[PDB]
């Protein structure tokens, strides 16, 4: 039982590691796309008043 | 006899051919529209509508060709409100 | 079969729907007790568009109220007809919405509107063979353009298969009830013309232009208006609940009327609208309701349809008429005012005849036209937008709840690009 | 103005072409959706 628990308990941790260093990193690129995509939406509302 | 018989089925025969020139392409089409109205079962409209990124990447290299059927012409103003300032610019230079 | 279900949003949505099922329920007659009292069978054989049988009789509408605050709920229940309703929906918050657009559609948007759309969806599966959605809401306040918008944003990408009515009381220049009116009816038609299917919009101005021309009330207060605006959404669908001789679905009339995805927006009126006095003098029949129906002064829009071109219109009838009568009389209006009308459509005008009329009335008439001088009032609106972003007044209510200026610059221009939309045509 | 003629009949040839290409095979029928301009 004593292997049981520390087994479990240690699959339990690699999970709770990996799901909150991928989640940082998820938010960091979701937040550099969110910037990128108001950018081309400010390009593409702008070139309206651009002459041919 | 002989003769006339096959004559007749070779008549009878192309105009039937002119027929299966309306069943090829009944095939064909009916493959495309299946192929295509496979992948929106999942959504069958709201697919239709791409991130800002994906719709300047996907026609050409950064471009977009409306669809006439649309409706949406915003690159072609009404011509009331034109715009237009070639004329403006100085041409000598004083102007300048 | 087809059912419709419905939601009011806001206090001028819900007082809007309050009426709207008053008027119902009489034509369909049923008390107040929820008991069906009527006469004929005709109304009770399709009563399940609206209503659902509970237990013995006591019919519940299918509608949900939807606002911030509890006051108006208080009202909606002690008014009359107010207890049919299922108090499982009556949702609403308490904070308060603040008539702004932020605090409607990012704050309490978010900390409610999985209630509503728990409640909607448990509605919309209790009902079988779905045929749309009925909202009523206006768009110069806070949470009636956030809290009903966004409600049709994620109804419209959960269910992108049904047709839907959203209709809109936008604001109006003379009628200036608050500040922010320019601001929360941009945001609002930003969403709009891009979700929603067809909005049927409508405006105090006119509301009381008819009052006064029309009708010659002297004291029109709001049940007057709530009363028009119930007229027209009771008629706007009656080929479900009643049979005709040329029925006419929600789904046929929209994909008559909106020619391209981002022309769909209607400018309704309804007739006949006789004063108590000269009603006794006047005469009913149809090459007069037509005149009325085409009367620029009818108009529930203050824009004059003399302004523009006519992209296509509805007329549907109600009472036992001639066909014949009724197209005539479209194709000789269509000659008369030929250059009010596009060139490139050949009759435009759809004709649609229901074989019941309304309560007491032996004849009755709706107009829905697409006309493209509704522009009118996204122009002043948009203009009015303008005249207050560039300084950036009134923004930091809704900079500090979370909107940058890029939405507010995307919103702009999509009024911009729809306006041009319609002006390229004409 | 010689080199413009040349590429307006080189877009007019290359509109032929492809056209030519899309009916041999007809997979799409002539034309869909937008229609090109032509100088
Ligand atoms: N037709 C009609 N309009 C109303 C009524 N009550 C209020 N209104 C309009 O609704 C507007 C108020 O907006 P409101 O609903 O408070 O915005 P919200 O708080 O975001 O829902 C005012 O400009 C009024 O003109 C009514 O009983 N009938």
């Amino acid at each position: 039982k004593s292997s049981m628990d520390a087994f479990r308990a240690g699959q339990a941790e690699r999970l709770k590691q990996l799901s909150l260093a991928s989640s940082g990193a998820m938010e960091t690129l979701r937040g550099k796309l969110a910037v990128a995509e108001n950018v081309l939406k400010l390009a593409e509302l702008a070139r309206k008043y651009e002459t041919e | 006899n002989r003769l006339r018989v096959e004559a007749r089925k070779e008549a009878m025969l192309a105009g039937r051919a002119g027929k299966f020139a309306d069943v090829q392409a009944t095939r064909i089409k009916t493959m495309r529209q299946l192929i295509e109205n496979r992948k929106y079962v999942e959504k069958h409209r709201k697919l239709h509508k791409p991130t800002i990124v994906e719709r300047y990447a996907n026609y050409g290299s950064g471009t977009y060709a409306p669809l006439q059927r649309e409706g949406r012409f915003p690159e072609s103003k009404p011509l009331g409100k034109e715009i237009e300032t070639e004329g403006y610019a100085p041409v000598t230079l004083k102007g300048v | 079969m087809r059912e419709i279900v419905h939601i009011q949003g806001g206090q001028c949505g819900n007082q809007i729907g309050a009426k709207f099922w008053e008027v119902v329920s009489d034509e369909h007659g049923i008390d107040p007790t929820g008991t069906y009292h009527g006469d004929s069978d005709l109304q009770l054989e399709r009563i399940n568009v609206y209503f659902n049988e509970a237990t013995g009789g006591r019919y519940v509408p299918r509608a949900i109220l939807m606002d911030l605050e509890p006051g108006t709920m208080d009202s909606v229940r002690s008014g009359p007809y107010g207890q049919i309703f299922r108090p499982d929906n009556f949702v609403f918050g308490q904070t308060g919405a603040g008539n702004n657009w932020a605090k409607g559609h990012y704050t309490e948007g978010a900390e409610l509107i999985d209630s509503v759309l728990d409640v909607v969806r448990k509605e919309a599966e209790s009902c079988d063979c779905l045929q749309g959605f009925q909202v009523c809401h206006s768009l110069g306040g806070g949470t009636g353009s956030g809290m009903g918008t966004l409600l049709i944003s994620k109804i419209r990408e959960e269910y992108p298969d049904r047709m839907m009515l959203t209709f809109s009381v936008v604001p109006s220049p003379k009628v200036s009830d608050t500040v922010v009116e320019p601001y929360n009816a941009t945001l609002s038609v930003h969403q709009l013309v891009e979700n929603a299917d067809e909005c049927m919009v409508l405006d105090n101005e006119a509301l009381y232009d008819i009052c006064f021309r029309t009708l010659k009330l002297t004291t029109p207060t709001f049940g007057d208006l709530n009363h028009l605006i119930s007229a027209v959404m009771s008629g706007i669908t009656c080929c479900l609940r009643f049979p005709g001789q040329l029925n006419a679905d929600l789904r046929k009339l929209a994909v008559n009327l909106i020619p391209f995805p981002r022309l769909h927006f209607f400018m309704v009126g309804f007739t006949p609208l006789t004063s108590r006095g000269s009603q006794q003098y006047r005469a009913l029949t149809v090459p007069e309701l037509t005149q009325q129906m085409w009367d620029a002064k009818n108009m529930m829009c203050a824009a004059d349809p003399r302004h523009g071109r006519y992209l296509t219109a509805s007329a549907l009838f109600r009472g036992r008429m001639s066909t014949k009568e009724v197209d005539e009389q479209m194709l000789n209006v269509q000659n008369k005012n030929s250059s009010y009308f596009v060139e490139w459509i050949p009759n435009n005008v759809k004709s649609s005849v229901c074989d019941i009329p309304p309560k007491g009335l032996k004849m009755s008439a709706t107009f829905i036209g697409n006309s493209t001088a509704i522009q009118e009032m996204f122009k002043r609106v948009s203009e009015q937008f303008t005249a207050m972003f560039r300084r950036k007044a009134f923004l930091h209510w809704y900079t500090g709840e979370g909107m940058d200026e890029m939405e507010f610059t995307e919103a702009e221009s999509n009024m911009n690009d729809l306006v041009s939309e319609y002006q390229q045509y004409q | 103005q010689y080199d413009v003629a040349k590429v307006s009949k080189a877009h007019n040839d290359l509109i032929r072409v492809y056209e030519a290409k899309l009916t041999e095979f007809g997979i799409p029928v002539d034309e869909l959706g937008f229609r090109p301009l032509v100088t």
